[PDB]
């Protein structure tokens, strides 16, 4: 039994590999990779989103910590989500129908998102939004194999990378293009407000909509129609593949020679439905890890993670330290006055990085005046009387309030840190969040300026390998590329400013991307063309778990020390590089 | 049935009981102007107030149950001087056995003492911390009773806050002197404010101490915020009591304008001591006699008076235009000429029809005597403006719970000692 | 100039101790300050006039100043640095063990 | 023929004379590093030096001249508590019959007093408002003569200022002991330097008090602002005699920048006390030995050393390039190693070529020997700039008055009390 399948399996594929040479490269080939580019584009565009707006989405939605942290890991959870879900589905209703509903899913809850006010409905949004575009890359990379001959599949899918740091400069381009611009405050509904990042939002939504209208105009994977013994609509792809390349080439009169192709031979109703979806969706999933695929299949487990908790590790990281560099630059410029008495003066002024340490105020009055950094410590405030006082990282610690007035100011109880206040009164207080939020303005516009110098670094690396897939070899140039991202990694040492952070970041994200594009090679060629998406699909789920884990594990370890993020990352790049020497080579074969 | 009751006279304090006992009044016990009833005792060793009972009256049994009654005013604990400084009100113990009244941070205390002395205690502990408080600076009726059989009990307005079992208590002695002064405050600058001092013979069931009460409230006279008598020609601060945390604010002098509760209310804070709200908050309420033949100041129960409202010190007149859209149509302070035939006469009302005491409300009626209804707020776009409607009447037919009929009339007061 | 005099504010019984300044004072009187150990760089003074004052172990530096006085001021072991507070300028009062330095050029009177 | 001179010796003070003057000093009598010969007196009861003569050398006739020299150098007076304030520092009065030499405010005062009460007083008076002053904290060459039957004089640096008959004066008695010691002085921290106290049996003439002077003058010696020593390795400010309103100062560094004179002073000031000019502005001019073989550090005439610049407390080198156009060339501070061949020996002058002492100059020479000429300042578009030429060397040569050639030193100094 298992030898007659195998034999008819070989055969199908032998077969169709021979009706694509005859078929031939051509327009529609393009055509469709300009489609799953748009689809990628789309995938590439969403990880920037959250990252982007958090500054914003700080203030307008009141959000502390643990709350930034989990908006920001939250993309990832969708897409491991979704990427199995998605994979799973795909194998039984086809690549093409479950990318749409995927798209669509996508899309729909990204919109939702952009109107959303709330907290929790915002990250219940996004992660639905995630779920939708978890599912975009195996279906994607799976539905575009299986429309290429095995002359040229390397370079064929590794141009289909492309995309992806395209929609990474897309999303770094419209950040700056809109957010910047805080005073749009578009108003409809008197309790709600409307500020520029919900339209960055929008604007992030609009390439998934777009890869949904490509897609419209595209057929189906013909193998997925053999496999499921459909037969006559298959040769009608193949048809019209064959058809739009001759007419593109130039010589619309030959025939399509191919007549009969061989096919898999197949052997409360809602509800049916779907435990039978479940049923074989398993099935696939755990044929994945059969007796024929179970090597292979661990070898992928352990290159996908190692691969994605270095990349994901250090790329979130990288600009985390920047940050604390900055922080202690900023904290090194701090004046420090000791001592300080001032009686009977009325104030207006503006303090930006003090420290004031044990003063003595009486009868004083401050209108009007505003505190960034500002640090009062040890003080004492005597009959003073504070108006239009805003304040932004401002503290009051072991400070001592004596008959004093807190008139129309935004001194919330949070700012009085083991300070005394007596027959002190607060009126007036103006409106803010329970909790401080810091605000960003051209320091917004150079992290968007590094996110798109990463990005550019992507795109020789992906060029160089897009050139030699094939004629070095997936294996090669995998361990490759994994060999210089451990040597970068240990050459993180040398590097303690913001200029010399971006280069070490711009050196990482070109050194791997030739490791990625090889990674995403060898697991199309890997699987026979029934479990082709469930496995990327899972795959792709064990990368945003590892994703998970590096981006927690290396933001816990910002400002400590720089030998634990080194020696993680080194670690697992060695451990992915060697557990990929040691995978089969499948740059000459049919795909099966 | 009482035993001492220490009222008011011409000049001096007396008993209403048939009992005749002696009182001595120190030279520093001060009377307010209006209701010269209530006595202020401060924290001297003059200020103290003498009651001798007969020895036909004096507790010496043991099987025999007692009751007191009073009504008791504390101003704010302002520091960290008042905390853990148990002192001492009213004294009535000897030989180390009696019962006392004490007071302490934001607690009042009953301490009984028998012959072995075996101490026991009721406590009515109130908050300093609440935003709005109803014992604070206010006006609280205490009741305590003692039945030597089962236990002994507190009533905070005439409702029950505390009961401790006294079964274990032996033969309990008293002064034939009962005690009137601050004993053992170590703030210089504390003081209480008392009235209606009343003991009985028998323990007090539910029913009389709500009779009592009720007797003693005065529901024929508008109370303000503090308890004491409504008057005319004073500013007052207004509270919904629906709505506690917002102020009567205007924007505009006019037809034109509205008042509105604006909000939120402040606060007023001693770290550890007190987080209170800010009364001294809005537009003050003058209120003028229109109709009301009595001499007195003091603001009754049915009387047709005029409201003057003070922005921007200058007063102004409340009144509505009777024609327009709906019932309940949106009143506003206009300049005291310009009023014309507005619909500006309010009746003040206290108690209900069956006579039932309750906050003070304002009834909106015009020239012809026809009831535009009760002063109250409603919100239009999300602004709270004030509007006399019928439709609080007609809850009140039904028996319904009216929502934001009924104020609260905080002048500026000493014990309370918020900046203004 | 009735006018301008009737706007003019006045500040009396003014302590500041070990503060730096700068700023811009136009038509005010200050009188019966009291500063010690205060650093006043760069400000600019119009008809600003000082009254019953005490500068003790002050520093002027880069002061100009129109239609600004000094009566009735005491100043004691003060530096005045780049300034224009010429003679003129301090009216019945007495300095003691003052320094000015890099005196800025003016007109010997006002 | 001198009877009393003071002169120090090995940690001792001991007399020239051969008369064997008795000499004891106090504990707290203080001494100068470099010029032990000078004396330091205090404020104190303790810092007093007592001299006794012999009893064949008391002043007790009557027509009976005599005379004596000594250098006083006196702090300025920095607050009105020094006003109106004539204390004694030297004391030969007994019995009310004696000469005495005191201090006041800016003045020098010798009294003479006769067995009939009889006061006669000289006075030497100078300005403490002036600009630069010659009294001022510098060393005073001052001595008195005393002609019984004509005058009596006071010569300050060996010039006529004052003189006062004492004809009337009867028999002057004196003490056979000598105080050296601020006598009623109500400023606790006021103390002057003394040395070279001679006495003279005879009225001295000018021709010998001006060869005193010039024997006492050490003219072979540098000597700075204050009179003192000149000495290596230390910060010296710049004055120039002929432009004292103007102080030594740079622009850039090295041969393209040069060191020009730059005013004016500023001022210190007290509210008529003083109103001197300040003394420590400019740049420090530390003076380095090449090739003078003496170990100690006081500058000699006619040594040969370098002179650093402090900029920026950073010390860079003299030097001017000898080739270029005319003899007025530019003086510069380069970077110590940077120098090259280019001109920087520089020969310290004090004395002229006749003997006569005279201000400090020095005098740049090349590395063969050759005389580029005494440091000046010329006027290149109106600004003045440093420059070593020989027509001071011409002008010296013909007698004329040099413009230029002559520098003072002004380290900083306690006397002076002018914050840095
Ligand atoms: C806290 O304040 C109370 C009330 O005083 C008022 O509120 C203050 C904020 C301030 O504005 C005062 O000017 C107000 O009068 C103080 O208690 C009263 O203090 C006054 C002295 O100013 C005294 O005459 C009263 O008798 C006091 N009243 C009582 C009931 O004690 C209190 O002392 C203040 N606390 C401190 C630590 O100063
Ligand atoms: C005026 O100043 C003199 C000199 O002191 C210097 O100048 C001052 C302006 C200031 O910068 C000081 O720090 C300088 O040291 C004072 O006279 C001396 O005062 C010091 C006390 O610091 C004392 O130790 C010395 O013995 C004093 N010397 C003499 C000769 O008296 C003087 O006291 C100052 N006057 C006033 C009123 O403060
Ligand atoms: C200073 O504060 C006052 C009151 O808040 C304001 O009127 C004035 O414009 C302020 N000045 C500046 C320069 O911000
Ligand atoms: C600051 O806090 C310390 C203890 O934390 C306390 O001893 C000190 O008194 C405080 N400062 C002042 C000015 O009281
Ligand atoms: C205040 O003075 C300082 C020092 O002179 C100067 O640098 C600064 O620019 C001044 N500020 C303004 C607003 O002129
Ligand atoms: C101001 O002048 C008056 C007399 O003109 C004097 O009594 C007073 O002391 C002066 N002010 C000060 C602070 O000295
Ligand atoms: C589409 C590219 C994708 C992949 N599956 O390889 N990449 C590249 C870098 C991180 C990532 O998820």
């Amino acid at each position: 039994g298992e030898a007659q399948r195998r034999k008819e399996r070989e055969e199908l594929a032998q077969q169709y590999e021979a009706i694509l040479r005859e078929c031939g490269h051509g327009r529609f080939q393009w055509t469709l990779y300009f489609v799953l580019g748009l689809a990628l584009m789309a995938d590439g565009v969403e990880v920037f989103v959250v990252g982007f707006v958090l500054p914003s989405a700080e203030k307008d939605m009141c959000l502390s910590d643990s709350n930034k942290g989990m908006l920001g890991l939250i993309v990832y959870l969708g897409m491991m989500v979704g990427a199995f879900l998605w994979g799973g589905l795909a194998d039984r209703l086809g690549r093409r129908q479950c990318l749409l509903i995927s798209l669509s899913v996508n899309s729909v809850f990204a919109f939702f998102s952009s109107f959303v006010q709330g907290y929790g409905t915002f990250l219940f949004c996004r992660l639905l939004s995630g779920v939708g575009i978890g599912g975009s890359i195996p279906i994607v990379f799976s539905y575009f194999s299986e429309f290429l001959a095995q002359e040229k599949r390397g370079e064929h899918l590794s141009w289909l990378c492309m995309f992806w740091m395209i929609g990474g400069v897309y999303a770094a381009a419209m950040a700056w293009a809109i957010i910047p611009h805080y005073g749009w405050s578009f108003q409809m509904g008197s309790a709600y407000q409307f500020h520029s990042w919900r339209v960055f939002v929008l604007v992030c939504a609009f390439p998934s909509v777009f890869a949904i209208g490509a897609l419209t105009t595209q057929p189906e994977s013909p193998r997925f129609f053999l496999e499921n013994g459909k037969h006559d609509e298959a040769w009608m792809v193949l048809k019209q593949v064959h058809d739009t390349n001759m007419r593109a080439k130039g010589h619309p009169e030959r025939v399509f020679s191919v007549t009969h192709i061989k096919t898999i031979h197949q052997e409360q109703r809602w509800g049916v439905r779907a435990l039978s979806l479940g049923g074989q969706v398993w099935g696939n999933f755990l044929s994945c890890f059969g007796p024929e695929y179970r090597r292979i299949t661990l070898m992928m487990m352990g290159v996908w993670f190692t691969m994605s908790f270095s990349y994901y590790g250090l790329t979130v990281w990288f600009p985390d330290m920047i940050r604390h560099l900055q922080a202690v630059d900023y904290a090194s410029r701090t004046k420090v006055f000791p001592g300080e008495r001032v009686e009977h003066v009325t104030f207006n002024f503006t303090l930006e990085n003090q420290i004031h340490r044990g003063g003595q105020y009486f009868n004083d009055k401050f209108i009007g005046l505003r505190l960034k950094s500002v640090s009062f410590e040890d003080s004492l405030f005597e009959e003073c009387y504070f108006e239009d006082v805003t304040s932004s990282n401002t503290f009051f610690r072991n400070c001592t309030f004596i008959n004093t007035v807190f008139y129309n100011t935004d001194l919330f109880e949070y700012k009085f840190v083991n300070s005394r206040l007596i027959n002190s009164t607060f009126l007036h207080n103006k409106e803010g969040c329970p909790l401080d939020v810091t605000g960003t303005g051209e320091g917004a516009y150079m992290v968007y300026f590094v996110s798109f110098l990463g990005t550019l670094a992507v795109l020789p690396g992906n060029i160089v390998s897009a050139l030699l897939m094939d004629k070095i070899g997936r294996l090669r140039m995998l361990a490759g590329s994994s060999v210089m991202s451990c040597v970068s990694c240990f050459f993180l040492s040398f590097g303690n400013s913001e200029s010399a952070m971006i280069a070490l970041l711009c050196l990482f994200g070109g050194v791997s991307i030739a490791s990625w594009n090889a990674l995403d090679v060898l697991t199309v060629e890997l699987y026979p063309s029934d479990k082709r998406t469930t496995a990327f699909g899972f795959l792709n789920a064990l990368c945003k778990l590892a994703a998970v884990l590096g981006i927690s594990i290396f933001t816990s370890f910002v400002g400590i020390t720089k030998a634990a993020p080194i020696l993680f990352a080194s670690a697992a790049l060695a451990l992915g590089s060697s557990l990929a020497l040691k995978l089969p080579e499948t740059r000459g074969q049919v795909l099966q | 049935t009482s035993i001492l009751s220490i009222v008011y006279k011409k000049d001096d304090l007396i008993d209403l009981s048939r009992y005749g006992a002696k009182i001595n009044i120190g030279d520093r016990v001060y009377y307010d102007s209006i209701d010269k009833n209530q006595i202020k005792l401060i924290n001297l060793e003059s200020s103290t107030i003498e009651v001798i009972l007969k020895n036909a009256i004096v507790y010496n049994s043991m099987y025999e149950n007692f009751s007191t009654s009073f009504w008791i005013k504390i101003p704010k604990y302002f520091s960290k001087i008042n905390l853990n400084n148990e002192y001492t009100i009213i004294n009535c113990i000897e030989n180390n056995s009696g019962w006392k009244v004490s007071l302490n941070y934001g607690e009042i205390i009953w301490t009984l003492q028998d012959n072995k002395q075996n101490i026991q205690r009721v406590v009515f502990k109130y908050s300093q911390m609440v935003n709005i408080s109803d014992y604070i600076n206010r006006w609280i009726f205490v009741t305590i009773t003692n039945n030597r059989l089962t236990k002994s009990k507190i009533y905070i307005n005439g409702r029950l806050i505390d009961q401790k079992p006294i079964s274990n208590l032996g033969n309990i002695h008293a002064s034939n002197k009962i005690m009137f002064k601050l004993d053992g405050c170590r703030d210089p600058r504390r003081y209480i404010m008392i009235k209606y001092f009343n003991l009985f013979d028998k323990e007090l069931n539910e029913k009389e101490i709500k009779d009592l009460y009720d007797s003693q409230s005065n529901s024929g006279i508008l109370k303000d915020f503090w308890g004491n008598y409504l008057q005319y020609d004073k500013p007052y601060y207004m509270l919904n009591l629906f709505d506690p945390n917002k102020y009567v604010d205007v924007n505009n002098i006019g037809i034109r304008g509205y008042m509105y509760l604006k909000g939120p209310r402040g606060s007023v804070v001693t770290t550890n001591i007190y987080l209170n709200s800010t009364l001294y908050e809005g537009t003050k309420f003058i209120i003028k006699k229109y109709a009301s033949g009595n001499e007195d100041n003091i603001v009754r129960n049915n009387d047709r008076v005029y409201i003057n409202v003070v922005v921007k010190n200058k007063e102004y007149r409340l009144a509505t235009n009777a024609s327009q859209a709906g019932v309940e149509k949106i009143l506003s302070a206009l300049e005291i000429p310009d009023v014309g035939n507005l619909s500006q006469v309010v009746v003040m009302k206290s108690k209900d029809d069956q006579g039932i005491r309750n906050k003070c409300k304002m009834n909106l009626q015009d020239n012809n005597g026809n009831d535009i209804g009760f002063i109250g707020f409603h919100l239009y776009d999300n602004i709270a403006k004030l509007v006399a409607s019928n439709w609080y009447n007609r809850q009140v037919g039904k028996a319904s719970r009216t929502f934001g009929c009924s104020w609260e009339f905080i002048p500026v007061d000493d014990g309370w000692g918020e900046s203004s």
